[PDB]
RNA sequence: UUCAUCUAGACAGCCGGACGGUGGCCAUGGAAGUCGGAAUCCGCUAAGGAGUGUGUAACAACUCACCGGCCGAAUGAACUA
């Protein structure tokens, strides 16, 4: 493929273009084309009933092969030592009432084979996870560490961030105008209009709330393409280290120094997975049997409304909402009658009339 | 024509004093193994692998210097092989038989007897005793080493080597796929 | 000690260590070219030299794995150079 | 019609091998020919490419292109009407 010659035409020349105002303007109007380029890599909501998904990724080694064994409980031979494959699923476990399913995702450390038929598989599927476990030696990790970052934030991926706080309103007349509400310490009006001239911006007005960086800025832009979604960095092989930094090592946020052959430290690796995927519970109420408690449905933080409940169930069932009855502290006087844009709580009691 | 007279020269030089004559055929070979006999025998006796000019082999001869050359000219056929040498051939013949080394047939070619398997311990680690279900040998694992518990039959007169059935064949160390060098008549001068 | 990954000709049976090297290709260079060789090529590449700076190569076909015993160095001075992209070392054939 | 190959055994077809120097110099997680980048010479032989490809994370594992054994007489390309 051309596009992957010319990224990488593109990122050489950038790396020796050392920084200055004099190549300012240049690497500006460079971002946004290297922009141009991986969006169309790319290029190809989520219904997914299911359970979950969390990711595993790491270069091959026996530690993370032993990890992935342990946590899914099964074995087998010969599938995870092929890197030709894209991702590998078999494997559910039940925690807390909800399932969640894994992945490994060797295909994303790749680079040989990375324009290919199965390459947009292997990301989009990547690229739809909860959580990714990014699975390092603590002896080498750097070297791994930066290529895994750099792989991520090349297919669109964004850890342990938040959008930025920027605002772009399109107007046709007086050009590119800018709004500033703190100091900017990085980025010069050269740069604005470099930016904005690839993307044919003839006129609009950016709002700036936020001490914003070129890649946060063409994010914004990004906005529908682009995920932000948590990762947890995981450190095994630390049986050769000592207590007194491994302490230091728990000062590096989203640090899980772990143990896989001695089992160290799997129960605080799980508590901090739950933690950030911050998942809440449902449970589902017929009109005469009792709810069974067996097997809830999970969503998320953000998508808890009865709405997006009755979507998770199915497409049609919002349509054949009549209301909702709901067990738990969501309500005032449990129960009550509620609509879809009621918003729920972690482990209530659900129960919709169909119209 | 031009391009290959140099092999009517490079024979013409060896056919005009020395006194060993040695033909010996070579159809199955294994080439790589069976030229460090042709460098641990370096000037002794030049190898001659040569071409379907069996029918003026003897025919060239027309100096006559040796009239006997017209002694292998109703033998075209076969893949004859020229060696010579100033020194009693019988030691020869010690070291170029006992390279008899082997290899395994071409994934399931021809078997030269039939092979019987005994029950004879190898002392692995367990491997393909997972894999023991094409033929369905019985095979225990002890102390961490493999048994066949049951002799079972694997080949036969009149079938030759198989594909899932004789991949082990080497893992017990025989030689079906050898035809080591061969000696087909000998003369002097 | 090399900068291509040096193959040994080693075997591990109960207590054998021993750092050997089987005289592979990219190490009679370590020996023969200077002292910079495993040192100083890291980011640099040096397709320069040609000066004939030995002559009794000969010394090494005992342990290079004798191949042409009916011939003393000419595979060892004539083949390399070319192969062999630091230098040429043989104003015969380039 | 003009070139070529061919009993000093052609085209096919089967069957046998298909080696060392040297994992050639960098790219390095890795290139023994085979994700890629500039290079392209030699010895056993009649013959084996610092390589056609299937393929290994790299190696091996298979294939060709090269020659050989059988077969024993024509065959290959371009063009004209």
């Amino acid at each position: 493929s051309t596009t992957v010659e010319k990224i990488k035409a593109i990122e050489d020349e950038m790396a020796r273009t050392q920084k200055n105002k004099a190549t300012s303007f240049h690497l500006g109007q460079l971002k946004a084309k290297l922009a141009k380029l991986r969006r169309e890599l790319l290029t190809s909501d989520v219904a997914r009933t299911g359970v979950a998904s969390v990711g595993f990724v790491g270069f091959p080694s026996v530690g993370k092969s032993t990890l992935l064994s342990k946590l899914t409980g099964t074995e087998s031979e010969a599938a995870e030592y092929e890197f030709t494959t894209l991702v590998t699923v078999p494997g559910v476990i039940r925690y807390k009432g909800a399932k969640i399913q894994m992945l490994d995702l060797p295909g994303i450390i790749d680079g040989a084979k990375d324009g290919r038929g199965r390459g947009k598989q292997v990301i989009a599927v990547a690229r739809t996870c909860n959580l990714l476990f990014i699975i390092l030696d603590v002896n080498k990790p750097l070297h791994h560490k930066q290529i895994i970052e750099k792989e991520l934030e090349g297919v669109g991926i964004r850890l342990n961030k938040t959008p930025p706080d920027i605002l772009i309103k399109k107007k046709e007349k007086g050009g590119i105008s800018i709004t500033n509400t703190v100091p900017l310490t990085h980025l010069g009006n050269d740069e604005i209009r470099a930016v904005m001239s690839e993307y044919r911006i003839n006129s609009a007005e950016i709002a700036f709330r936020c001490d914003a960086t070129v890649d946060d800025l063409i994010d914004v832009l990004e906005a529908s393409s682009r995920r932000y979604m948590p990762a947890i960095y995981v450190l095994n092989k630390i049986d050769s280290l000592s207590i007194e930094e491994l302490e230091l090592l728990y000062r590096i946020p989203n640090a899980v120094p772990i143990s896989s052959g001695q089992d160290w430290n799997l129960d605080e690796l799980l508590q901090v997975m739950w933690d950030r995927l911050n998942l809440v519970r449902i449970y589902t109420k017929p009109k005469g049997q009792i709810p069974d408690f067996t097997d809830p449905v999970v969503l998320r933080s953000d998508r808890c409304s009865v709405k997006d409940f009755c979507n998770q169930i199915h497409k049609s069932l919002v349509d054949d909402f009549r209301n909702a009855l709901v067990y738990g502290s969501s309500v005032k006087h449990q129960p009550q009658y509620v609509g879809l844009s009621h918003i729920l709580e972690d482990e209530d009691v659900v129960t919709i009339l169909k119209k | 024509r031009e391009k290959k007279a140099e092999y009517f020269a490079k024979l013409r030089e060896y056919l005009e004093e020395y006194k060993s004559l040695f033909v010996v055929g070579v159809d199955n070979v294994s080439s790589q193994q069976m030229h460090e006999v042709r460098k641990e025998l370096r000037g002794r006796a030049v190898v001659l692998m040569g071409k379907n000019t069996m029918v003026r082999r003897a025919i060239r001869g027309f100096l006559s210097d040796l009239p006997d050359f017209e002694k292998l000219l109703p033998f075209v056929k076969g893949n004859v092989g020229f060696v010579f040498t100033n020194e009693p051939l019988t030691e020869i013949k010690n070291v170029i038989v006992s390279n008899r080394v082997a290899a395994p047939a071409r994934a399931g070619a021809v078997a030269p007897e039939d092979i019987w398997v005994r029950a004879v311990n190898t002392g692995m680690e367990p491997g393909k005793t997972s894999f023991f279900q094409a033929l369905g040998v019985p095979t225990k694992i002890a102390r961490g080493t493999i048994e066949i518990v049951s002799d079972v039959k694997v080949v036969d007169a009149g079938n030759k080597v198989g594909q899932s059935e004789a991949s082990l064949l080497n893992l017990l160390n025989i030689s079906p796929f050898t035809f080591g060098l061969t000696v087909v008549q000998v003369y002097d001068n | 000690k090399g900068i291509k990954v040096t193959v040994q000709l080693k075997i591990q049976n109960r207590q054998a260590a021993a750092s050997v090297v089987p005289s592979a290709s990219s190490l009679v260079i370590t020996a023969l070219k200077e002292p910079p060789r495993d040192r100083k090529k890291d980011k640099n590449v040096k397709h320069s030299g040609n000066i004939q700076l030995d002559e009794i190569i000969e010394i090494a076909r005992q342990m290079r794995d004798k191949s042409f015993g009916r011939t003393l160095a000419s595979v060892t001075k004539e083949i390399l150079g070319t192969a062999q992209s630091v230098g040429c070392r043989v104003d015969f054939k380039n």
